[PDB]
């Protein structure tokens, strides 16, 4: 047809097919790393979280009973890294 | 007080004239840490700690790569130190990820069907004007 | 023997629920017909 | 001492098994691969401080879930009845191994991290908190009470002995 | 150490701003134990340095003579005086599992 | 038994006006509303202003009435379960009270996995014989207001700190004064006393 | 009909955009979105046993050449990668476009000559000896499919102007233009002969359009119907029976059309194929039929 | 004409006469809509897809954003193509998608920036609100009393 509904065309095919064929799309694409957190996330969760009797957080009290079954895991680990007398 | 450091030797030369804004940051930060949850939603109480942690980070981002004023040992030490993110400045210095919040709202582990979050699209490809607040980090439109 | 192997791989899971904690992402399309087609239903398809 | 720790070198030696090459697991690669599971870094006493409130914090979501209203576990991780239990009562607040093995496990791991915090509070001593640690470990068996809920543990505690007497 | 109704200090405001204390790590002699008293008392002490490990993983190391010999007569307390293991003619392993497979103990050894 | 199948039994206005649905799949997410059995829990958006709906009974709870998992709606007339058997006779007698509700779902689920597992097991004769007075005031056009944001029970009290960023409704509740607002789960289920119908 | 009913082949972990007979008939090799081209004795038992790697882009275009013995085909990537049938080995590799490579045809007979074509809006002429290009033919929107006549005179590419062009060598000029499609094309095929080119596009018709030295001048000799292209704008492509009779197209409604070559009737419309199609082959010797798709799997109809 | 009409699977390669012809004989009359039509699971029919994820979530935002989006079917009423949705601004504004470069660009709404990190209680790198629109939503001044009447009356049942 027309020179601009051909150039419309080949741009609604360009940007096609540089978003469908990106490098980040391809097969075997493993996607990025979980990275490490702020270390006041966790602080804060615990501390909002305190002996389970808020209301707020009932729907978390099943969840807490079931990382029982994982708590002496928890413990080697921590055990494992005791710090070394010689470091503070 | 202050931050206890955890490299014993002294901080490096032009560490002066950035402390009182990163002591000053670092007091808002521990602000947030208390603040009770009461009118504040489950997710929305840990909102400003990823505001804060943004902003620290930032501000070592914006004396070293903008205005200069901090050299490679300066920086290398508040990255050890805990002042600033590295990971978060090294998508800063990615092309299209350049107001990011925070490393979960680019996670595609940490989402349903394995994607950014909304906080991720540009204002002007949701075309409607809705407003946006990530349940991740509170942001309304990085990219 | 195909078929009772697989029986008994569903049972056997159950003896170690979790070593090497499960994997999903078959994220999948199904392709489907309504069949209560409507002018204005579907929004204007057969399918969906 | 010298004479068991000698005993003790040679069955392991001797049942030495090799080891058996299987499929590698990966627990914390499979925690952090989901959704629910974050990762940070974190200094080791308040790690420890955190594992301590998380167990209490489970044993006790445990107790209240089984409507055992007339128990209390301490902080030091000691049970307790809060008043005298019929016999009915009795009879339904009874655990088993399980729970007071985890307990326990728990009561030692809060001996060795209150050791920690002592330390970094400033009350104690580096040196002392270096003899307190070699307190903990080379009696649990008088600082705990693990031995009633799983008796396997006395090799454990008489080979503390042995070494307390080796150094 | 605490008691039994103390309730679990919290690390934010009792633990976190304190400065820890002095830790116990010798006073090591600058000249005799030169190649050593630069990274001896860190947590992972030369993991920065690719000329004596690689990486961050921490798995495979890589030292001088120097530091072998200063390593070695720091730890002399801790170590025997055995050059050969003549000492170990029937008081080995493979003497104490004849023993074992045997009703025989050793004046020394196990039974 | 548990029930474990794949992609749910909806009609058109819960599954939404958008061709492109993304769904999520929990295996044994939930329990039913009727059987007290757990099931295949399936959820989507509906569309751009909705709600998230999901899917409450089993295929089985499904099979046996020939209803939406969401709506229980007709999945053919799309009317209330009480219009379409008062149009229609009422021979399933499901019971209500537990340990016969439970007994006659294992055996009912039983003739369902004793068969192919397509039809109303015992809808089908009596769906041969159809189009009565049903047909005449069924919905030609979608009814999509039901799939909407709750009433925010924050600005109902003047207090959605939220504002604008609220996603449940700003409006008005409907007025208790009102026979068509009691509506139990199972009594829109079982066709007993549905004001609706 | 050859030991071939129908089996099955799989192995791909996307979809399959191009698969190819053998010169001989007696082997397969095909590669698609997967970055791999597969190779499975069509024969005996149907298994592959060479599989050719080195490929950073989509195994877009696949083909062999008269002998077949050497391979080559074109990837996503802007580079394509030469692999002879024999040891399977990257033996000639030339990069010379800036951004990917939509096809490529291989001369038979003549001098070895390749043709390329990509979203560069060029089409390159290639002597597998020189390491660098020959001709460049700036069209100026994308190009999508390209082949040479059995003269090795002239190029014919197709592109997303809705017109298939044919270029002169020696002149290296606009030759011929084509009209006769509403929308994109997608896929050409030389007829054995020379005598016919077989075309998909996005305007719903498989049309034959006959070159010859002497033209009627108005080439819309034939035209079939069936063939769906939807929202998923696959490639499509096309393939003449070995003696002619027969057209086989794919589609992504997942459907093997053939239709007859004389009388334009469906002969076959076989099923089998979740996937859209991307491309369908003929056995040179016996009614064998590979179907490829976007389903990961491939089948081998006999008919 | 040579092959049953559905039983599945056929082990020969058919041909197009062989089976699509189509059957003979009127319709009974003893089936409704959701009978007569080919269902798979008493709503209809399901069968697994294998479209291309980008061109599947394109559309469904395209859908989402604007309301028209190309038709997923097979066939269909037999045609090369045709769009579904709000069909008036698919050629009002030529069918783009999402993912391209939009006709449209007026209207953009405004709100704070102050992208610095140095002063502190006044930074809002992308938490910044909008001037225009606001937080609380107070409802209105006869909203809150109808409110306060509804209120009443379920304090009335309990
Ligand atoms: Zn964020
Ligand atoms: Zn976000
Ligand atoms: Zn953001
Ligand atoms: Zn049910
Ligand atoms: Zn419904
Ligand atoms: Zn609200």
């Amino acid at each position: 047809m027309s020179e601009e509904k051909l150039q419309e065309k080949a741009r609604k095919w360009q940007q096609l097919q540089a978003k469908r064929y990106a490098e980040k799309r391809k097969f075997g694409f493993v996607d990025a790393q979980k990275e490490d957190m702020p270390p006041e996330h966790v602080r804060k969760i615990i501390r909002d979280h305190g002996d389970m009797t808020n209301r707020k957080f009932r729907h978390d009290k099943r969840v807490y009973l079931g990382a029982l079954k994982y708590m002496p895991h928890a413990v080697l680990k921590l055990l494992e890294n005791m710090p070394m007398p010689w470091e503070q | 007080m202050p931050k206890v450091k955890r490299s014993r030797k002294a901080p490096p030369d032009g560490w002066e004239l950035i402390e009182p804004t990163l002591d000053e940051l670092d007091q808002k930060m521990r602000e947030a840490e208390t603040e009770p949850h009461e009118g504040k939603r489950k997710v929305e109480s840990l909102w400003p700690i990823f505001r804060i942690h943004h902003q620290k980070t930032r501000y070592i981002f914006d004396l070293f790569y903008k205005r200069k004023a901090i050299s490679r040992e300066l920086y290398e030490y508040c990255i050890k130190e805990g002042y600033a993110d590295k990971n978060l400045i090294a998508k800063w210095k990615k092309q299209g990820y350049e107001n990011l919040c925070c490393l979960r709202c680019i996670q595609t582990r940490d989402t349903n069907f394995g994607t950014n979050c909304i906080c991720r699209v540009p204002k002007s490809k949701l075309e409607v004007g809705r407003i946006i607040e990530c349940t991740h980090c509170g942001c309304r439109g990085c990219s | 023997r195909v078929a009772l192997e697989k029986s008994v791989s569903q049972k056997v899971a159950a003896a170690m629920p979790v070593r090497a904690a499960d994997k999903l992402a078959p994220a999948q399309y199904i392709r489907y017909t309504p069949s209560q087609q409507g002018v204005a239903f579907n929004s204007g398809a057969k399918q969906r | 001492s010298y004479q068991k720790l000698l005993k003790y070198y040679v069955l392991n030696a001797l049942k030495h098994r090799p080891p058996k090459a299987q499929k590698k697991r990966y627990l914390f690669r499979s925690f952090k691969a989901t959704k629910f599971f974050q990762s940070t870094k974190l200094d080791w006493v308040e790690v420890g401080l955190q594992v301590c409130r998380q167990g209490y914090n489970m044993l006790n979501l445990l107790i209240h879930r089984k409507n055992l209203n007339y128990l209390h576990l301490d902080y030091n991780f000691n049970l307790k009845p809060v008043k005298t239990l019929t016999t009915k009562e009795r009879k339904k607040s009874r655990f088993g191994n399980a729970f007071h093995l985890c307990r326990e496990v728990l009561r030692l791991t809060k001996l060795v991290v209150d050791s920690h915090v002592q330390y970094r509070l400033g009350n104690v001593d580096a040196f002392q908190l270096a003899d307190g640690l070699q307190y903990i470990f080379a009696h649990v068996g008088q600082l705990t009470g693990m031995y009633r809920y799983k008796y396997k543990l006395m090799r454990q505690i008489r080979m503390c002995k042995d070494l307390k007497h080796l150094i | 150490p605490f008691d039994d109704e103390e309730p679990p200090l919290d690390y934010a405001d009792n633990i976190l701003d304190v400065e820890p204390l002095e830790a116990i790590q010798l006073e090591l002699d600058p000249e005799e134990d030169a190649p050593v008293l630069d990274w001896f008392y860190d947590h992972q002490p030369l993991r920065d340095s690719r000329k004596y490990v690689n990486g961050s993983t921490y798995q495979r190391w890589q030292f001088t003579l120097p530091m072998m010999s200063t390593l070695y007569r720091l730890a002399n307390q801790l170590l025997t005086d055995l050059v050969d293991d003549n000492y170990f003619y029937l008081f080995d392993l493979k003497a104490f599992f004849t023993s074992k497979a045997l009703n025989m103990a050793i004046p020394g050894g196990p039974k | 038994n548990w029930e474990d199948a794949d992609f749910p039994i909806l009609c058109q206005t819960c599954l939404g006006e958008n061709p492109y649905i993304r769904m999520t799949k929990e295996k044994y997410g939930k329990e039913c509303k009727i059987c007290a059995r757990p099931f295949t829990v399936f959820r989507w958006c509906p569309g751009v202003r909705m709600r998230f709906k999901k899917t409450e009974v089993c295929q089985t709870c499904s099979k046996l009435k020939n209803v939406c998992q969401t709506c229980l709606l007709d999945l053919e007339y799309g009317l209330p379960i009480q219009v379409r058997d008062a149009g229609l006779s009422f021979k399933d007698d499901m019971p209500k009270s537990d340990v016969n509700k439970e007994y006659y779902t294992q055996n009912m689920e039983r003739e369902i996995s004793n068969s192919d597992g397509t039809r109303p097991v015992g809808m089908l004769g009596k769906a041969t014989s159809t189009s009565d007075m049903l047909l005449k005031l069924a919905r030609t056009t979608p009814y999509y207001k039901r799939n909407r944001p709750h009433i925010c029970s924050f600005w109902v009290k003047g207090e959605c700190k939220r504002g604008e960023e609220c996603p449940y409704r700003h409006e008005k509740p409907t007025d208790p004064d009102d026979p068509l607002a009691d509506q139990n789960i199972k009594d829109r289920y079982y066709g007993i006393n549905d004001p609706v119908a | 009909s050859l030991q071939a009913p129908i089996m099955l082949l799989s192995g791909h972990e996307g979809e399959v955009y191009c698969c190819k007979f053998h010169p001989n008939g007696s082997t397969l090799a095909s590669a698609g979105f997967d970055r791999l081209i597969l190779l499975w004795n069509v024969y005996g038992d149907c298994d592959n046993y060479a599989t050719l790697k080195g490929h950073s882009g989509a195994v877009m275009e696949l083909h062999y050449n008269t002998d077949g013995s050497m391979l080559f085909s074109a990837s996503t990537d802007k580079t394509v990668a030469v692999w002879d049938s024999e040891t399977g080995e990257r033996v000639k590799r030339l990069k010379g476009h800036t951004s990917f490579v939509n096809s490529c045809y291989p001369a038979r007979r003549g001098p070895q000559l390749v043709c390329t074509g990509s979203d560069d809006g060029t089409v390159k002429l290639w002597d597998i000896r020189k390491k660098a290009a020959i001709q460049t033919f700036q069209n100026t929107y994308q190009v999508l499919a390209v082949t040479f006549n059995d003269t090795s005179d002239q190029i014919i590419s197709g592109g997303i102007d809705n017109d298939i062009k044919v270029w002169d060598l020696r002149q290296n000029k606009l030759t011929y233009t084509m009209r006769g499609h509403a929308d994109s094309v997608t896929g050409l095929s030389l007829s054995s002969e020379g005598s016919y080119l077989l075309s998909n596009a996005m305007d719903n018709t498989v049309r034959v359009w006959d070159v010859r030295p002497f033209a009627p001048k108005e080439r819309c000799v034939k035209i079939f119907q069936g063939n769906v292209h939807n929202f998923e704008k696959n490639l499509l492509r096309c393939s003449w029976s070995p003696d002619g009779s027969k057209i086989a197209a794919g589609s992504a409604d997942r459907f093997v059309y053939v239709w007859d070559t004389t009388s334009r009737r469906i002969l076959y419309k076989l099923p089998g194929h979740a996937g859209s199609i991307n491309e369908v082959a003929f056995h040179p010797d016996e009614p064998i039929i590979i179907s490829a798709s976007s389903d990961k799997r491939l089948y081998m109809g006999e008919i | 004409v040579h092959l049953d009409p559905a039983v599945k699977e056929v082990q020969y390669n058919p041909t197009y006469e062989t089976m699509f012809a189509p059957e003979f004989g009127p319709e009974n009359p003893f089936r409704t809509q959701q009978m007569a039509a080919p269902r798979n699971m008493l709503s209809g029919y399901a069968e697994p897809a294998h479209i291309n994820d980008f061109m599947f979530e394109q559309q469904r935002r395209t859908f989402a954003t604007y309301g028209y989006a190309l038709d997923p079917s097979l066939d269909n009423h037999q045609v090369s193509a045709k769009y579904i949705g709000s069909v008036e601004e698919a050629e009002k504004n030529q069918g783009l998608t999402v993912f391209e470069t939009g006709q449209k660009k007026t209207e953009k709404r405004k709100k704070f920036k102050e992208n610095d990190a140095s002063n502190i209680d006044g930074f809002l790198g992308p938490w910044a609100k909008y001037v225009d629109e606001k937080d609380v939503a107070k409802p209105s001044e006869e909203e809150q009393k109808e409110l306060d009447e509804i209120t009443a009356k379920r304090q009335k049942k309990g």
